C-alpha cells in the first residue's frame, strides 16, 4: 500500500541525479550516461502517474519513450565514434571552439 | 474512433509526405543519384501544398484523440512546408561540392517536415511529443552531415546532448500534470494546485529550450556557426515555427493557462529573452551567430503577443501574420548566405566582415540580404513592421506596459547591428538550380515589398484560417 | 564399461571440481567471476516457465514469455564481460565477434514466438498448454518453427563454431582464460539451456499433456526425449558455418519469413 | 506488498548512487543493469505488467548492449584515470549537488500537498494495450516507425566507416 | 511458487562459491563495426510494438492488418536501403 | 572416501604437442580412442617429437599454463632422452625441465602404448604422496617371468 507521492519522489530523486551527472563530468559518454538516466527517471514518473488512475496509460508512451531513449544513445554513441576516430582526445574542452 | 473517409482527406499533409520518404528510401537504394532524390523529395513537397486544398475542403474536425485539424493548423503546415521547399532548393547547390553519400540529405529533411505537419495537427500530449521528436531527429543528424569539418560535429554533438536534454524535461513534465488531471488530452486537462503548475513549469522548460528562450538560449549561436547554411534555413524558420502553434495551442485550450501563475513567469520569459538578446546580439561579427541572435529576440516578440492572447480575439491573428513574416525574412537572408557557398568549399568563410562590398561583387544578392535585413528590424515598407505593428497593439490591448515598452527599446537597441550589415555591404570591396536558388530569395524578396506595402490579402488569408 | 551416457558428464562434473583457482593478474575479478554465472542463471531460469503438471507447476505467474525474452537478451552480457575480462586483444575481439554474430541471430525468436502467442492470446502458459487441445500450433506456422528452431540453436549452443575457435585470424575463442570451475559452468549452462530450449519448443509449439492413451507426463517426457534425438542428430549433422556465410544467411532471409508469418497469421486468424 | 516496493526502491537508489561514484565504466554499467533490473521489479509490483518486462528485453537488452559495445571498444580502461580523479573532487560535487537539491526540495514540497488517494497493485494485461494501441493510437505507433527508420538512418549515417 | 525457486536458486549460488573458495591503446582498423547491433538495438524496439500487438490482434481486425503491413513494409524498405548502400555487408 | 580419485581416473583431458614426427601414430591412437582439447584446460600433456632446444621455452610456457594437477606422457625415444639425437640442437630428454611421470620408450610408439599409458595413468592415479609406495613393481619386473618363458617364435622368412 503506495501512494503516488513516494513513487514520484523517488522518480524526482533520479531526475536530479541524472541531471547532476550531466552537469558536473567531463566525459561525453559520461553526460550519455547521466542522460539515460534521467530519461529512465522520467519515464519512471509517467509509470506511477498511469497506473495511479487504474487504466491503461502508462504502457502506451513508455514504449515510444524508451524508443526515444534507444535512438537518442544509438545516434549519440555513433556520434562519440566519429568523435573519437577524429581526435583521440575525448574530453570536451577539445571540441569547445566559438566560445562566445 | 475508426477510419472514415473524412480522417484520410484530413490526414492528407501527413500522408503524402510519408509516402514520399518511402518512394525517397526506394530510389536511394535502387540508384543513389542526387537529381532524382532532389527531384522525387520536392515533388513530394510541393504534392503536399497542392493536398493543402484538399484538407480545406473539409472542416474543422478531429483525425484521433492525438490531433485535432482546424483551419488554424492548415496555416501553420503551409509555414513548414515551404521552408522545407525552401530548404532543398539552398541544400542543392551546397551539396553539389560535397565529396560523397550526397543523397541522405532529402530523406532527413522529408522527415522533419513530418514532424512540423505534425505539431501543426495537435489535440493530446502525446502528438507533441512524437512531433517535437520526429524533427528533431533530422536537426540531430543534418547539423552533422559533413562531419568532415571541425566544428559541424562540434555542433551536432552540442545540440544533441542539449535537445536530449529537453526532450527529457519535457517528459518528466508532462507526467507530473497527468498525474492531478485523468487525461493528457490538451481540453480534458484543467479539469491552481501546485503540481499541476509545477508539471506545466517542466513542459516550459522542455519548450522553451527549442524556442530558443532567455536561459536555454546558448545553443542557437553555436549550432548555427556550425551548421551547414542549408540546415540553419530549415533550423531557424521551420522548426520554432512547426514548435510555436503547438505551444500556443495548449494555453488557448488549457484551462490551466488562464491563470495568472504561468502567465507571470512566461511574461518574465519574455521580457528577458528581448533584453538578453538584443544586448549581446551587438558585438557580433559574423552573419550566421548574427541571425542565430536575433532569433531569441524575435521568438521574445511572439510571446509577448501569446501571454495576451486571453485578452481580446486579435492575439490569434497576430502570432499568425509575425510568423509568416519572420519565414520570408529569415529565408531570404539565410538563403543569400547559403548561396555565397555555391561550392562546398569545406569550411564556409562568411562573416560581418567578409561581406564588405558584395553589391559590386553580386548587386542582385545584396539587395535581397538588404530587403530582408531592414524587414527584420522593423522598418516601414516590410512585412515585419506590420507583425511588429500587431505584437504592440496586442500589449497596448491587454495592458502589458513593461513588456510593450520591451519590445520598442528592444527594437531601439536591435537596431544597430542590422543597419550595419545593411551599409557594410556597400563599402569598398576587399548552375541551373543555383540560378533556381538565386528564384527563390528573389521571389522572397519581392513579396515581403509588396506585404508590407500592402498588407491586407496576407490578413485575408490569416481570418481565413483562424476559427 | 560405462552403460551410461550421462556417466561421462558425471565424471566431467567431479574432475571439475576440487580444482585450484588462480587470480589473473592485472585484471578485473568481478567480471572474471562474475561471467559464468549470468550464462548459467539465464538459462536455469528460463525452466521456471515450463507447465509441467498443473498440479507441480513451478511457478503459475501470469506472463512468462517476457521472462524467457529478457533471458535470452541478458545472455550477451556473459559473452561480453568474458571478453572484456579475457583481457587480451585477440580474446577480446574473439568474444566481441562471438557477441555480434549472438545479437545478429537473436533477432529472430521474439518475432517467430508471435505468431504462436497471437493465435493463442495469453502469455499465461496455462492457456498455451490448454490451447493444443485438438489442433497443434506447428501445422499452419512451419516457417516460423523453423526459425525459432535456428534462433534456438544459435544462442552459444555451439552450432555456430565460433566460441572456441576463431575462423578470423588475429583473434581467438573466449573460452580459453577460463579454466576452473568456471569452464564446468559453462558446460553446464549450455546443457540446461538445450534441455530448456527443448522443453520451451514442445510446450509452446506441439501438445503438451495430452495423454491419448497413457498418462500424460511421461508423454511430455518421451516426446520431449524424441525432440533431444532429433536436435542432436542435427546439431551433429549441421556442419560448421563459417562466418561469412552465417551473415550472409541471417537478416536477409528470415526477417521477411518471419514479417509475411506474421501477415499470414493476422490473416487467418480472423 | 509495502517491504517488497520499499526494498526494491532502496535497490534502484543504491545502484544509482553506486553508478555516478565509481570510476571504472564497467562497474558502471553493470550497477546501471541492477538498476534497471530493479526499476522492472517496480514496474511489476505496481502491476504494469507489460512495463517490466518490456523494460528489461529492449531498454537493458538492447541499448545496454549498444553501450557495452562502444565502451568495450574504447579501451578507456588503463589510460586516462589520474586526471579525471583529480578534477573530480568532492569540492566540485558539493557545487551543482546543493543546486540541483534545490530542485529536489521544490518538487517534494510540490508533490506532498496533494492527498494520498492510495492505488492497490491492480494488474493491466496485454488484452487492454492491444486494444488502446488501435484505439485512437495508431498514427502513433505508424509516425513512431517512421522516428525509428529516422534514428537508423541518422545512426546509418554519422557512424560512416571508411578506410580507416 | 517463483520466490521459493528463487530464493533456492541463490542458495545454491551461495552454496557453489563459498564451497569453490573453502575448495581451494590505438585499434586503427581492428575492431569498430558493431553498427549491426545498434541495427538491432533499434529494430528491437521496432519489434516491440508487434510485442505489444500480438496479444489483442483477435479484436484488432482488417485495420490492423493493414497497418501492421505497412509497418513491416516500412522496415522492409529501410532493409533493403540499407543492403543496397553498403551499410549491411560483410563485417569485421 | 576416495571419491575425487575415482573421478580423476575416470576422466582425463589430453593435450596433444605432437611434433613434426612421430605424431602420425598419436594422430592414428587419437582418432580411435576419441576438438576437445583446449589449452589452458587439459591436465594432461602428452610431449611427442623431439624437443629441441629452439622450441623448449613453448613447452616451459604451457607447462606453466595448466592447473595445479600436472601429468605428463612423454611418449618417444626422442622425448624420453635426446634418443638417437645426441647434438648440440636436442636436449636429452623432457624430464631435465619439466617433471615426469610415465615414460613410454619406441621410436615412434605404437597406438596400443598409448593405450597402455592411460591404462598405467590412470592406476598410478587410483593410488593416492604419488608414489605412495605401490609403484615400485616395474614392468621389467611385473611381467618378468612372462617374458622369460618365451621360447619359440615364428620363423622371418614367413608372412
Ligand atoms: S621418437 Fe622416433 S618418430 Fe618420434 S620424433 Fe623421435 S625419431 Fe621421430
Amino acid at each position: 500500500m503506495i501512494p503516488l507521492q513516494h513513487g514520484l519522489i523517488l522518480a524526482a530523486i533520479l531526475f536530479v541525479l541524472g541531471l547532476t551527472g550531466l552537469v558536473i563530468r567531463r566525459n561525453l559518454l559520461f553526460m550519455l550516461i547521466g542522460l539515460e538516466i534521467m530519461i529512465n527517471a522520467s519515464a519512471l514518473a509517467f509509470v506511477v502517474a498511469g497506473s495511479y488512475w487504474g487504466q491503461t496509460d502508462g504502457q502506451v508512451m513508455y514504449i515510444l519513450a524508451i524508443s526515444l531513449a534507444a535512438a537518442e544513445a544509438s545516434i549519440g554513441l555513433a556520434l562519440l565514434l566519429q568523435l573519437h576516430r577524429r581526435r583521440q582526445n575525448l574530453n570536451i574542452d577539445s571540441v569547445s571552439e566559438m566560445r562566445g | 474512433m475508426t477510419i472514415t473517409p473524412q480522417n484520410l482527406i484530413a490526414l492528407l499533409p501527413l500522408l503524402i509526405v510519408g509516402l514520399t520518404v518511402v518512394v525517397v528510401m526506394l530510389s536511394i537504394a535502387w540508384r543513389r543519384n542526387h537529381f532524382l532524390n532532389a527531384t522525387l523529395s520536392v515533388i513530394g513537397l510541393n504534392a503536399a501544398l497542392v493536398s493543402l486544398w484538399f484538407v480545406g475542403q473539409a472542416g474543422a474536425m478531429d483525425v484521433t484523440p492525438l490531433m485535432r485539424v482546424d483551419g488554424f493548423a492548415m496555416l501553420y503546415t503551409g509555414l513548414v512546408l515551404l521552408a522545407s521547399l525552401a530548404t532543398c532548393t539552398f541544400a542543392y547547390p551546397w551539396l553539389e561540392g560535397y565529396n560523397d553519400n550526397k543523397d541522405e540529405f532529402y530523406l532527413l529533411v522529408l522527415i522533419a517536415a513530418l514532424g512540423g505537419i505534425l505539431l501543426a495537427n495537435a489535440n493530446h500530449l502525446a502528438s507533441l511529443f512524437l512531433g517535437i521528436e520526429l524533427i528533431s531527429l533530422p536537426l540531430f543528424g543534418l547539423v552533422g552531415y559533413a562531419f568532415r569539418q571541425k566544428r559541424s560535429l562540434e555542433a551536432s554533438i552540442k545540440y544533441t546532448i542539449l535537445s536530449a536534454a529537453a526532450s527529457s524535461f519535457l517528459l518528466f513534465g508532462m507526467a507530473l500534470v497527468y498525474a492531478q488531471s485523468g487525461d493528457l488530452s490538451f481540453v480534458a486537462l484543467g479539469k491552481n494546485e501546485p503540481l499541476l503548475l509545477a508539471g506545466f513549469g517542466l513542459m516550459i522548460v522542455g519548450l522553451g529550450f527549442k524556442l530558443s528562450l532567455v536561459p536555454f538560449h546558448l545553443w542557437t549561436p553555436d549550432v548555427y556557426q556550425g551548421a551547414p547554411a542549408p540546415v540553419s534555413t530549415f533550423l531557424a524558420t521551420a522548426s520554432k515555427i512547426a514548435i510555436f502553434g503547438v505551444v500556443m495551442r495548449l494555453f488557448l485550450y488549457a484551462p490551466v493557462g488562464d491563470s495568472e501563475a504561468i502567465r507571470v513567469v512566461l511574461a518574465i520569459i519574455a521580457f528577458a529573452s528581448i533584453i538578453f538578446g538584443n544586448l549581446m546580439a551587438l558585438s557580433q561579427t559574423n552573419i550566421k551567430r548574427l541571425l542565430g541572435y536575433s532569433s531569441i529576440s524575435h521568438l521574445g516578440y511572439l510571446l509577448v503577443a501569446l501571454i495576451a492572447l486571453q485578452t481580446g480575439e486579435m492575439s490569434m491573428e497576430a502570432v499568425g501574420v509575425y510568423l509568416a513574416g519572420y519565414l520570408f525574412s529569415s529565408l531570404g537572408a539565410f538563403g543569400v548566405v547559403s548561396l555565397m557557398s555555391s561550392p562546398y568549399r569545406g569550411p564556409d568563410a562568411d562573416s560581418l566582415f567578409s561581406y564588405r562590398g558584395l553589391f559590386w561583387h553580386r548587386p542582385i544578392l545584396a539587395a535581397v540580404m538588404t530587403v530582408m535585413m531592414l524587414s527584420l528590424a522593423g522598418i516601414p515598407m516590410t512585412l515585419g513592421f506590420i507583425g511588429k505593428f500587431y505584437v504592440l497593439a496586442v500589449g497596448v490591448q491587454a495592458h502589458l506596459w513593461w513588456l510593450v515598452g520591451a519590445v520598442v527599446v528592444g527594437s531601439a537597441i536591435g537596431l544597430y547591428y542590422y543597419l550595419r550589415v545593411a551599409v557594410s555591404l556597400y563599402l569598398h570591396a576587399p548552375n541551373w538550380q543555383y540560378s533556381a536558388g538565386g528564384i527563390v530569395v528573389l521571389i522572397s524578396a519581392l513579396l515581403v515589398l509588396v506585404l508590407g506595402v500592402w498588407p491586407q490579402p496576407l490578413i485575408s488569408i490569416v481570418r481565413l484560417a483562424m476559427p | 564399461v560405462g552403460w551410461g551416457g550421462s556417466l561421462q558428464l558425471v565424471a566431467d562434473m567431479i574432475k571439475m571440481f576440487f580444482k585450484e583457482d588462480w587470480i589473473p593478474k592485472f585484471s578485473d575479478r568481478v567480471i572474471f567471476t562474475l561471467a559464468p554465472m549470468i550464462a548459467f542463471t539465464s538459462l536455469l531460469l528460463a525452466f521456471a516457465i515450463v507447465p509441467v503438471s498443473p498440479g507441480w507447476v513451478v511457478a503459475d505467474l501470469n506472463i512468462g514469455i517476457l521472462f524467457f525474452l529478457m533471458m535470452a537478451g541478458l545472455a550477451v552480457y556473459a559473452v561480453l564481460f568474458a571478453g572484456w575480462s579475457s583481457n587480451n586483444k585477440y580474446s577480446l575481439l574473439g568474444a566481441m565477434r562471438a557477441s555480434a554474430q549472438t545479437l545478429s541471430y537473436e533477432v529472430f525468436l521474439g518475432l517467430s514466438l508471435m505468431g504462436v502467442v497471437a493465435q493463442a492470446g495469453s502469455f499465461n502458459m496455462t492457456d498455451i498448454v490448454n490451447s493444443q487441445a485438438h489442433v497443434w500450433n506447428v501445422i499452419p506456422q512451419f516457417f516460423g518453427f523453423i526459425t525459432f528452431a535456428i534462433a534456438g540453436v544459435a544462442v552459444c549452443h555451439r552450432h555456430p563454431f565460433d566460441q572456441p575457435e576463431a575462423e578470423q585470424e588475429l583473434a581467438d575463442g573466449y573460452h580459453i582464460e577460463y579454466s576452473g570451475m568456471k569452464f564446468g559452468l559453462f558446460f553446464v549452462g549450455e546443457y540446461i539451456g538445450i534441455v530448456t530450449i527443448s522443453a520451451l519448443m514442445v510446450t509452446l509449439f506441439f501438445g503438451g499433456w495430452q495423454g491419448p492413451l497413457l498418462p500424460p507426463f511421461i508423454w511430455f517426457a518421451l516426446k520431449t526425449a524424441f525432440f533431444m534425438m532429433m536436435f542432436i542428430l542435427i546439431r551433429a549433422s549441421l556442419p560448421r558455418p563459417r562466418y561469412d556465410q552465417v551473415m550472409s544467411f541471417g537478416w536477409k532471409i528470415c526477417l521477411p519469413l518471419t514479417l509475411i508469418n506474421l501477415l499470414v497469421t493476422a490473416a487467418v486468424i480472423l | 506488498m509495502e517491504f517488497a516496493f520499499y526494498i526494491c526502491g532502496l535497490i534502484a537508489i543504491l545502484a544509482t548512487l553506486r553508478v555516478i561514484t565509481h570510476t571504472n565504466p564497467v562497474h558502471a554499467l553493470l550497477y546501471l543493469i541492477i538498476s534497471l533490473l530493479a526499476i522492472s521489479g517496480v514496474f511489476f509490483s505496481l502491476g504494469a505488467y507489460f512495463a517490466g518486462a518490456l523494460e528489461i528485453i529492449v531498454y537493458a537488452g538492447a541499448i545496454m548492449v549498444l553501450f557495452v559495445f562502444v565502451v568495450m571498444m574504447l579501451n578507456l580502461g588503463g589510460s586516462e584515470i589520474e586526471q579525471e580523479r583529480q578534477w573530480l573532487k568532492p569540492q566540485v560535487w558539493i557545487g551543482p549537488a546543493i543546486l540541483s537539491a534545490i530542485m529536489l526540495v521544490v518538487i517534494v514540497y510540490a508533490i506532498l500537498g496533494v492527498n494520498d488517494q492510495g492505488i492497490d497493485g491492480t494488474p493491466i494485461s496485454a488484452k487492454a494495450v492491444g486494444i488502446t494501441l488501435f484505439g485512437p493510437y495508431v498514427l502513433a505507433v505508424e509516425l513512431a516507425s517512421m522516428l525509428l527508420l529516422a534514428g537508423l538512418v541518422v545512426a546509418f549515417h554519422v557512424g560512416r566507416e571508411e578506410r580507416a | 511458487a517463483f520466490a521459493i525457486f528463487l530464493i533456492v536458486a541463490i542458495g545454491l549460488c551461495c552454496l557453489m562459491l563459498v564451497g569453490g573458495w573453502f575448495l581451494g591503446a590505438r585499434l586503427r582498423l581492428s575492431a569498430k563495426f558493431y553498427l549491426v547491433a545498434m541495427f538491432f538495438v533499434i529494430f528491437d524496439v521496432e519489434a516491440l510494438y508487434l510485442f505489444a500487438w500480438s496479444t489483442s490482434i483477435r479484436e484488432s481486425g482488417w485495420v490492423g492488418f493493414v497497418e501492421a503491413a505497412i509497418f513491416i513494409f516500412v522496415l522492409l524498405a529501410g532493409l533493403v536501403y540499407l543492403v543496397r548502400i553498403g551499410a549491411l555487408d560483410w563485417t569485421p | 572416501n576416495d571419491m575425487v580419485n575415482w573421478g580423476r581416473k575416470n576422466s582425463i583431458w589430453p593435450y596433444n604437442f605432437g611434433l613434426s614426427c612421430c605424431y602420425v601414430e598419436m594422430v592414428t591412437s587419437f582418432t580411435a580412442v576419441h576438438l576437445r582439447a583446449s589449452p589452458r584446460q587439459a591436465d594432461l600433456m602428452v610431449v611427442a617429437g623431439t624437443c629441441f632446444t629452439k622450441m623448449a621455452p613453448v613447452i616451459q610456457r604451457l607447462y606453466d599454463q595448466m592447473l595445479e594437477p600436472k601429468w605428463v606422457i612423454s611418449m618417444g625415444a626422442c622425448a624420453n632422452s635426446g634418443g638417437m639425437y645426441d647434438i648440440y640442437s636436442v636436449v636429452q630428454g623432457v624430464d631435465k625441465f619439466i617433471p615426469v611421470d610415465v615414460y613410454i620408450p619406441g621410436c615412434p610408439p605404437r597406438p596400443e602404448a598409448y593405450m597402455q599409458a592411460l591404462m598405467l595413468l590412470q592406476e598410478s592415479i587410483g593410488k593416492e604422496q604419488g608414489v605412495y609406495r605401490a609403484n615400485m613393481q616395474s614392468e621389467r619386473e611385473r611381467k618378468r617371468g612372462e617374458r622369460i618363458a618365451v621360447t619359440n617364435l615364428r620363423t622371418p622368412d614367413e608372412i
